[PDB]
């Protein structure tokens, strides 16, 4: 009566989508490495850019 | 008769030219931080 969600039926069949255990994991937030605009304006010129 | 035969000496060459792959851009090395392995040394046919 502490640790059991109030049922209409014990086994239910379909746990729906509020009292079953959701995962929210944090954003992903990613560094893009590079801006692509500069990379392509550099290339352009002649550059030939090459390395990590 | 009969002679010497004429000398050739036959030794590796100067600065040992030739020996790595230089200016072949088929068997061009590499040297790139562990990860990333995008290549950091780009070699030409024109650049000698």
């Amino acid at each position: 009566a502490l640790t059991s969600t109030p049922r209409s039926q014990l086994n239910p069949p379909n746990w729906p989508a509020a009292q079953v255990y959701q995962e929210n994991p944090a954003p992903t937030t990613v560094l893009l490495p590079r801006d692509a605009e500069a990379e392509v304006q550099m290339t352009n010129s002649g550059a030939q850019l090459a390395g990590g | 008769q009969a002679a010497p035969n004429r000398p050739n000496y036959i030794g590796f060459r100067d600065n040992f030219i030739g020996l790595m792959y230089y200016n072949s851009t088929g068997n061009m090395g590499v040297l790139a931080g562990q990860a990333s392995q995008l290549n950091a040394v780009v070699d030409l046919q024109d650049r000698n």
